[PDB]
């Protein structure tokens, strides 16, 4: 009979089959299709589920340093930060065999314990952290923190508490507060841990919750800041003899721009990063105060929307009714918020190999890799999130006759233009990049290198040159002191820039050869064509001359019928699904660049990438097949090593990557009438008749099996790699 | 169940009539085209989603337009 | 390069590339160089058929390859 | 009605029926009842307490109680802050469960069981008025006795001994003069 | 110049000789009876006469844009459901 | 002298002259277009929302050409980031 | 059936735990109560926190009808 | 409940945390939720 499970959908709930368990667990955060839904009531729900996540990621946070405390070699590692390795936590198998035990002990241990990769040590010990109490103290502070969060999502849920639609879309107000307090207040806030905490401690001076209010951050206090001569916090910069979390070499600047980063961490300076936290909260606070609110100075945003229209018309009635678009569809938003966040996101990576913000974070190899793919891979994820979104916003929540002739609505109108010109940039990067590709190999098993093309990446070099990189000798803005810019910074972070910048054991601006520039082209079809393959999704989320109207048959739907040819595959949910492939096929290059570059960069070995890496049989023989000789030796019939896990892991990933295949090549009859067979044998096997399923066993969905088959393929694309590229930067 | 409708654009042919495999359509009398004819969906609770009257309907886009929805043992076609 | 090509058949639908081709074709009929017979895509039970024919192809081809290099070299 | 904002416009919410109403709410927090009702007791309690408070600060610096007020807390009492804090736990526990409970059901103050709590009487508009008035002085006046210590390091009746001493001694020469305070 | 510059228009005209020459045969046997039996069974004459033409397709190229005739009409391109 | 008082005090003058005479009337201007017509009322009605809705201390200053309250905090403000950029510049940079 | 059992509860030391025997403690409480209380043993710490978390349970429930289940 | 942070967990912690969390603890889960997805409406 009916059943409760799909509480929010009675047609699961009524459901038959087994796919009710199934679809009970998707359909389940699409309030927006919940049984009775209202506007108000969704947005409140929504509100609340955010304070979830957020007790979910301060807790997250608390169990790190709790175990790092508990279970770790903080203490051990601050010592010798270059010889200790960070230990993330302890290994309790109760299946491990004694030469698992033996050598899984590692980083200074009494027991089987797995080092870090996440580079957290490096950040705590930067932001002023020492000893393990500090940990404790904060992961308790931390666990607080999403216990309060935790109460919230139940208060602003319970009636008198819960927000109404109108606060939800107060927009002018909510961007003010969060621009001035949430953005601002919180980076002049780490101004003052920095200042205060942070600065003493590397120049080894502890102050804690203990002496804070009586330690003076500068020698003159606030004094210089009142008088208006700020420059005092500026003198006396820590030196280069200087060391981190010791007072040799400390100096008594608290705000400055030397550039560059400390000689020994090798990490941008404490100080120019409190001043940068202080410049950039100034910008947020006065920036927070521009939107309308209730007291009147202020900017209407409809009004700066609706006022910018082209006065030749060529964007038609402009952004004119885009205010009520954004401010009543949560999927344009969210949309723009997956692509405003992914992009940081890249930022992050591409920002912190080259400058390291953590002490001693260049040294740890193993780490700088880890993070770079971390961050490289979730970007991935949450773009394709951004035009998912963009897509269910075109059919759930778009409205024709309001957006007429706005910037929106012209779009569709000139959608095969956008299309179209998206598939010429791919194919030409296709045919091309992989042209010259395979002509390279082609000269090399000839043994013809010289015939080989090599195109040099002149463009990327001068905007090297102009940064002031000298080897390439173009003599461009920074890189001829006698210019304006190169005079202008002389008296500031230039001095310190070059000096970095024109070092080669670290990673600003690596020199750029000519196999670089066909990575970075396939880099670039990557990107156009996974944003083809998701933007021609989205403009025909709601049309196409095959399913005029998609609209009415919504997002995730198996197909249309084998009617018209074959329809399989029509959904914008599947433009989705096979961008996915692609978004894992751009950053899988991207995130193997990276490390062969740094590879030969750290083994000392430059040549090799500047040569292995023009032809592709270098980047299989020369980076996955060399590296991958330790990590596959983690057992053998010798004995095994601690790379044990990563091996299995290895093979794993390889498995889970495989399984997904079935899902994907195989579809759903075959294994449907195979279940029927399987019903008619139980329903007939004597003392096994007796026991009975509930719920008749059914195969997967089409959309189902399409979303089961891509989780298996890409958890094995990540769990291969990422045992890769941790056991082979760490084997070494 | 699925949902079933025919619209204004259907000719009468009586096709997805003969191509329903579960009894879903059947023909009623209309004015509106020169055969005095339009697809009916009646038992619509029969109806397992297979689109077969769809590529039978021989009308621009589709006059006969089949919403897969909510799914039962007779949607799912289950013999269990 | 063959038997991954082949997953883009046997992963896929024609739905997307049908689509896909309307878009190219426009730009073809703007520019006057639509061709006279209409291009469709590949019908589903063929790009069934070229997908497991070239994940064949590339496999054995990568293994007839290993095999031969190989056991010619040893 | 008097107003704080000369020719103000008292919001709605804000009746002259409360007891210091001066039309305050440039954010209108209190703008629903309910909360307004508990934020009124709110601000009563919090007065309370620094009422008391400001007093100690005062009293225990003028008898000449040896840690300065701000140093007080650590001090060689007879008894281990662990089970001291735990009892402080206890005491005011029941006496603040016992408060709410009352509130929750008469809508004002008391002790325990002895709600309208007042043994004397004296709960008219004009006490009332002194009560909430008296309060946000001495709320704004603990504020001070905190930022006094930090900026100044002087004890309330210190600071007053040491302005009107020497007419300078003001926010201009402490926050300048800091460095001699503090330590580095 | 020898490297990747010259050759690039050597490309660039060869390209756009076999489109031209291409679009030349595309738009004659449009109209012409049964335009599909043309491009199974290619008219290898007519084919043969237009594969000079494209030598100088860069100058009819312009003068048909100078003349409003390389492209279509945007009311007589079929486009999909927006 | 030429203390901070010399420039804070200069830049709050400047900015606060400027914005009750000169730019006072085309600040009033764009206030209105922009808040009643293309752009208009917000806080409908219902709920404590009334947070979003306008004060009143703030339309309550007899100042001759309404120099609100938050006119004052806004030209002044302004002022107060002139006088500590121009201080400051001449600090070091 | 809530029962004064609670000394047979933490029986390991009876009235007390892992601190002297039964009615010793008692003496010695009388004696120094400050510095002979669980708050000022092993398991002093967590006795005082929960202790502390125990006097706000009952606000914590006892809010505007703050309880839940499903 | 020693040393300075009187919150370090015993050495035993791991033997007892680990087994019930992969073992006991979620054949409950599973359990209750296999009631809960069958239970009838
Ligand atoms: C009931 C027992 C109790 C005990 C044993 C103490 C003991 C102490 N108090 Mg405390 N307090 C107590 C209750 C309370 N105090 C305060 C409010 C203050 C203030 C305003 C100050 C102290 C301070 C201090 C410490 C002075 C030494 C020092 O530099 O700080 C070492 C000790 C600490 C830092 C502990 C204080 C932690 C934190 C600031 C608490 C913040 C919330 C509340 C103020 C109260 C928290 C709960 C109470 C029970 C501690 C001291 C060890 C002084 C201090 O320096 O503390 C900042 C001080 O200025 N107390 C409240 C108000 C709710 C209490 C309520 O029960
Ligand atoms: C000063 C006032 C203020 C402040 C501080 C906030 C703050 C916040 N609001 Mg909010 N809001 C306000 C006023 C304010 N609001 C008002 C007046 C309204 C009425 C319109 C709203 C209505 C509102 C809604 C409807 C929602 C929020 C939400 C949120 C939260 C966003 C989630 C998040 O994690 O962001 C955090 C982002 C930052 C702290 C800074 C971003 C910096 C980027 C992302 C990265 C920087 C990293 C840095 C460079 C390096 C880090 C290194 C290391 C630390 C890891 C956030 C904490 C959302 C929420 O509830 O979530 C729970 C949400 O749903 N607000
Ligand atoms: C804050 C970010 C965010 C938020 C709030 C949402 C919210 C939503 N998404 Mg979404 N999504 C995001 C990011 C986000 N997404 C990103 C980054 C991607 C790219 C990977 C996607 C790709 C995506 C797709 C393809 C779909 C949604 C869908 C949905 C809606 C219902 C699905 C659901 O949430 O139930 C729960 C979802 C799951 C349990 C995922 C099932 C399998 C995952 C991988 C296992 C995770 C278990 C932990 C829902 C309103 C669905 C929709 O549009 O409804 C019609 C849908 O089709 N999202
Ligand atoms: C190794 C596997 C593989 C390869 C090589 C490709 C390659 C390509 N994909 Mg793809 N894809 C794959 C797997 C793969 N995919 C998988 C597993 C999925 C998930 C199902 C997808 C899903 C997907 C989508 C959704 C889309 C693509 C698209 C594209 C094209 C992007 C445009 C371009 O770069 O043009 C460059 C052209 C080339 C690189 C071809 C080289 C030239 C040929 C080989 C030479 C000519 C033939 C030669 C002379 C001899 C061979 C034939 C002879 C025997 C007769 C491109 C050719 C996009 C597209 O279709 O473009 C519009 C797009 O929409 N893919
Ligand atoms: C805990 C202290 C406290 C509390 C709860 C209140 C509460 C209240 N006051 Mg009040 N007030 C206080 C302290 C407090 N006051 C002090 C110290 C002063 C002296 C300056 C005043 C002077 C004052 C005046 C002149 C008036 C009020 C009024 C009101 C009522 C309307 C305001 C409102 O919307 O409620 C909510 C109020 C709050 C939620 C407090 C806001 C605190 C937030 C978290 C930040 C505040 C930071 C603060 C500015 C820092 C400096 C201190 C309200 C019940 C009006 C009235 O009498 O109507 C009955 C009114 O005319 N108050
Ligand atoms: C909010 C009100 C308040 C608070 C929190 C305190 C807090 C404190 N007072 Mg105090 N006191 C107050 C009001 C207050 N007082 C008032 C109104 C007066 C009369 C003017 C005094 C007169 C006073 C004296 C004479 C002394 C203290 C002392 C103390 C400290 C130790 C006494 C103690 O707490 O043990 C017991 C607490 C309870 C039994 C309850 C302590 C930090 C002592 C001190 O300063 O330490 C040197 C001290 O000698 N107080
Ligand atoms: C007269 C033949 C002809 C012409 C003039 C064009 C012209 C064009 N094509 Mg196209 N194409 C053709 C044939 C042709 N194509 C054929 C036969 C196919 C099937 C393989 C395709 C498949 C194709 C795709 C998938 C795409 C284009 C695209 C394009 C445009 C991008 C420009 C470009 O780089 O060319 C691109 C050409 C190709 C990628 C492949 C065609 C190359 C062949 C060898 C040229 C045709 C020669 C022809 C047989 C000669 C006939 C002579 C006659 C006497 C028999 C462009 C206007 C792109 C686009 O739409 O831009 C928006 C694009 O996405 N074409
Ligand atoms: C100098 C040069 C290069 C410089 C490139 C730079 C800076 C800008 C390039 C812009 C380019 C390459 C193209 C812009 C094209 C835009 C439009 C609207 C042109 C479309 C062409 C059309 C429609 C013609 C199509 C043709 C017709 C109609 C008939 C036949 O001609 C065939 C065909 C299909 C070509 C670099 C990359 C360095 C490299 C070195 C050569
Ligand atoms: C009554 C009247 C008048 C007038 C007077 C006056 C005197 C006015 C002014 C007023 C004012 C006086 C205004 C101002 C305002 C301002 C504000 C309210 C703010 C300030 C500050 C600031 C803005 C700052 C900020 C910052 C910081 C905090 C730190 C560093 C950085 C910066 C600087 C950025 C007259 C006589 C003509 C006549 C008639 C009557
Ligand atoms: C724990 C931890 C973490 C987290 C963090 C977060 C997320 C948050 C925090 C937060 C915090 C923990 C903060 C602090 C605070 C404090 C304060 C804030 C105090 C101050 C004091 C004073 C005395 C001052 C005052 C004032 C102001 C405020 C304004 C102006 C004026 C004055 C200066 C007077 C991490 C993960 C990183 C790692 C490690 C651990
Ligand atoms: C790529 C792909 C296509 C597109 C495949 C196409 C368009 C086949 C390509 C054949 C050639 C390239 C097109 C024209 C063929 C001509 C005979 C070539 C003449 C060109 C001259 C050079 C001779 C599908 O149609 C499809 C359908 C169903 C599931 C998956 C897929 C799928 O993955
Ligand atoms: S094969 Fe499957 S996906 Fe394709 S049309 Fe038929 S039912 Fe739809
Ligand atoms: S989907 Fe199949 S059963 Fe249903 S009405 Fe159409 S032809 Fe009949
Ligand atoms: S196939 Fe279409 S036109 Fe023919 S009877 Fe059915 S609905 Fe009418
Ligand atoms: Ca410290």
């Amino acid at each position: 009979a009916t059943k409760l499970f799909p509480k929010f959908s009675q047609g699961l709930a009524q459901d038959p089959t087994t796919r009710r368990i199934w679809f009970g667990l998707a359909v389940a955060h699409d309030f927006e299709s919940h049984d009775g839904m209202t506007e108000e009531n969704l947005y409140q729900k929504i509100f609340a589920s955010h304070f979830g996540q957020l007790a979910i990621i301060f807790l997250w946070t608390s169990g790190n340093l709790f175990h790092v405390a508990w279970q770790g070699n903080f203490e051990q590692w601050g010592a010798d930060p270059i010889h200790v390795r960070p230990i993330a936590h302890a290994i309790w198998d109760p299946h491990f065999g004694q030469p698992a035990v033996e050598a899984f002990t590692r980083g200074g241990a009494s027991g089987p314990v797995n080092i870090s990769t996440s580079g957290v040590y490096q950040w705590w010990y930067t932001i002023g952290m020492r000893t393990n109490q500090d940990l404790y103290v904060g992961s308790v502070f931390l666990a607080l923190v999403s216990a309060i969060f935790l109460f919230a999502s139940w208060l602003h849920l319970q009636p008198s508490f819960t927000p109404s639609l109108s606060w939800f879309k107060d927009a002018e107000s909510r961007l003010n507060h969060h621009l001035s307090g949430l953005f601002g207040v919180s980076s002049l806030a780490w101004t003052g841990h920095l200042v205060h905490v942070a600065i003493p401690e590397s120049r080894g001076k502890h102050v804690g919750w203990d002496n804070f209010l009586t330690q003076l951050p500068h020698p003159q206090g606030l004094t210089p800041f009142w008088t208006g001569n700020w420059a005092a916090y500026a003198q006396n910069p820590d030196s280069a003899s200087h060391v981190f979390g010791t007072s040799d070499g400390a100096g008594e600047a608290i705000l400055t721009f030397l550039g560059g980063f400390h000689p020994q961490t090798q990490s941008l300076w404490l100080t120019d990063m409190a001043h940068h936290h202080l410049a950039i909260a100034v910008i947020f606070i006065v920036a927070g105060h521009m939107y309308r609110t209730n007291f009147g100075i202020g900017h209407r945003m409809s009004a700066i929307l609706d006022a910018h229209v082209a006065p030749s018309g060529r964007l038609g009635a402009g952004h004119k009714g885009l205010f009520e678009t954004v401010n009543n569809s949560l999927h344009f938003q969210l949309g723009l918020a997956l692509a405003s966040v992914g992009t940081i996101c890249s930022l992050v990576a591409q920002h912190m190999y080259s400058l390291p913000p953590y002490a001693f974070l260049a040294n740890d190899f193993t780490t700088q890799a880890s993070l770079y793919t971390h961050h490289q891979y979730i970007a991935g994820f949450i773009m394709c999130g951004a035009f998912a979104h963009g897509a269910i916003f075109w059919i759930r929540d778009y409205d024709p006759e309001q957006n007429k002739g706005n910037v929106l609505a012209r779009m569709l109108d000139h959608k095969e233009a956008i299309i179209s010109h998206l598939s010429w940039v791919s194919l030409f990067l296709g045919f091309h990049t992989l042209g010259l590709y395979v002509h390279n190999d082609v000269m090399q098993a000839f043994g013809t290198p010289e015939k080989q093309i090599l195109i040099e990446p002149v463009f990327a070099q001068w905007i090297q040159a102009a940064h002031g990189k000298a080897f390439y000798g173009f003599d461009l803005l920074l890189s001829s002191s006698s210019s304006s810019a190169a005079s202008a910074s002389q008296t500031l972070w230039l001095p310190g820039w070059l000096d970095a910048i024109n070092n080669n054991q670290n990673s600003l601006f690596l020199t750029i050869g000519p196999g670089d520039f066909l990575v970075h082209h396939a880099i670039a079809l990557g990107l156009h064509t996974t944003t083809l393959i998701l933007v021609k999704g989205a403009l025909d989320a709601r049309g196409s001359k095959l399913m005029p109207d998609k609209k009415d048959f919504g997002y995730s739907f198996p197909c249309d019928g084998p009617g018209r040819g074959g329809t399989c595959d029509i959904s914008a949910y599947d433009a989705f699904y096979l961008a996915v492939f692609w978004m894992l096929n751009t950053i899988g290059w991207v995130t193997f660049y990276f490390h062969w570059k740094h590879l030969t960069l750290w083994q000392g070995n430059v040549s090799q990438f500047d040569e292995s890496s023009t032809y592709l049989m270098g980047w299989l023989r020369d980076y996955l097949w060399l590296n991958s000789s330790q990590l596959i030796n983690g057992y053998n019939p010798f004995g095994m090593n601690s790379l044990s896990v990563w091996a299995w892991i290895f093979l794993f990933g390889h498995l889970v990557y495989a399984t997904g295949f079935m899902f994907l090549i195989s579809w759903r009859g075959y294994w449907q009438e195979l279940i029927e067979t399987l019903v008619w044998a139980h329903e007939k096997t004597p003392l096994a008749n007796l026991v009975y399923w509930k719920d008749k066993p059914v195969a997967l969905s089409i959309v189902q099996a399409r979303l089961v088959g891509l989780t298996h393929f890409s958890v094995g694309y990540v769990f291969t790699y990422a045992a890769f590229l941790i056991a082979s930067t760490s084997g070494k | 169940s699925h949902i079933v409708k025919i619209y204004d654009t259907c000719i009468g042919c009586t096709q997805c009539v003969r191509a329903c495999p579960l009894d879903v359509l059947e023909m009623v009398p209309w004015n509106g085209c020169k055969a005095n004819q339009m697809a009916s969906a009646p038992r619509t609770e029969d109806c397992v989603g297979c689109k077969r009257c769809e590529t039978a309907c021989p009308t621009d886009f589709l006059s006969v337009r089949v919403y897969l929805g909510s799914e039962s043992t007779r949607s799912m076609g289950l013999s269990y | 390069f063959v038997w991954a090509f082949s997953l883009m058949f046997l992963f896929s639908g024609r739905g997307y590339w049908q689509e896909l081709i309307e878009s190219i074709i426009w730009a073809h009929s703007k520019l006057k160089v639509a061709p006279s017979i209409q291009p469709r895509a590949l019908s589903i039970t063929q790009g069934r058929a070229v997908g497991v024919a070239h994940y064949l192809l590339g496999g054995i081809a990568t293994t007839w390859s290993f095999f031969l290099a190989r056991i010619i070299a040893v | 009605r008097p107003t704080w904002l000369p020719n103000l416009n008292p919001p709605a919410h804000l009746k002259g029926e409360m007891a210091g109403d001066f039309g305050f709410d440039p954010l209108g927090l209190g703008a629903d009842p309910a909360r307004l009702k508990w934020f009124a007791e709110a601000e009563k309690t919090n007065g309370r307490w620094a009422m008391m408070a400001v007093v100690g600060i005062l009293g225990q610096e003028l008898l000449g109680v040896q840690p300065s007020w701000w140093n007080a807390g650590a001090k060689d009492y007879g008894v281990a802050m662990g089970p001291l804090t735990a009892m402080e736990f206890l005491i005011m526990g029941f006496l603040e469960t016992k408060r709410y409970q009352g509130f929750k059901e008469t809508g004002s103050s008391g002790l325990i069981n002895q709600f309208p709590f007042d043994p004397a009487g004296m709960y008219s508009k004009d006490m009332a008025v002194k009560e909430v008035k008296n309060g946000r002085l001495a709320m704004v006046a603990f504020v001070g006795f905190a930022v006094q210590a930090l900026a100044s390091r002087t004890g309330p009746i210190e600071g007053l001994t040491k302005h009107l001493s020497n007419p300078g001694y003001n926010i201009t020469y402490n926050l300048t003069h800091l460095q001699d305070v503090n330590t580095y | 110049a020898g490297e990747v510059f010259i050759p690039t228009f050597g490309f660039l005209y060869v390209a756009g000789w076999i489109g031209y020459v291409g679009r030349l045969y595309l738009n004659m046997v449009k109209g012409e009876a049964k335009p599909t039996e043309k491009e199974i069974i290619i008219d290898v004459p007519a084919a043969l006469r237009l594969t000079w033409q494209g030598a100088t397709w860069p100058v009819q190229v312009v003068a048909e844009l100078r003349a409003n005739t390389l492209t279509e009409k945007a009311e007589n391109i079929t486009i999909s459901p927006r | 002298g030429l203390e901070p008082y010399l420039q804070v005090c200069a830049g709050t003058a400047t900015m606060l002259a400027v914005g009750r005479f000169a730019f006072l009337p085309l600040h009033r201007r764009d206030l209105e277009r922009s808040a009643a017509t293309a752009g208009p009322k917000t806080t409908g009605s219902t709920y404590f929302d009334s947070l979003q809705q306008e004060a009143s201390f703030i339309t309550s200053t007899n100042d001759p050409a309404g120099f609100t309250l938050i006119d004052t905090m806004a030209w002044g403000a302004l002022g107060h980031a002139l006088g500590f950029a121009f201080l400051a510049a001449s600090s070091l940079q | 059936g809530r029962l004064a059992m609670l000394a047979f509860i933490g029986f390991c030391s009876q009235a007390a735990v892992r601190g002297k025997g039964p009615i010793d403690c008692l003496k010695d409480h009388i004696a120094d109560p400050w510095n002979n209380n669980i708050y000022t043993s092993s398991v002093g710490k967590e006795t005082c926190v929960t202790v502390a978390l125990l006097c706000v349970w009952p606000i914590i429930i006892e809010a505007t009808k703050s309880l839940n289940k499903g | 409940a020693a040393g300075s942070y009187p919150f370090v967990p015993p050495s035993w912690a791991p033997s007892v945390f680990v087994p019930l969390t992969g073992l006991v603890l979620p054949a409950i889960a599973m359990a209750t939720l296999f009631v809960y997805i069958e239970k009838d409406n």
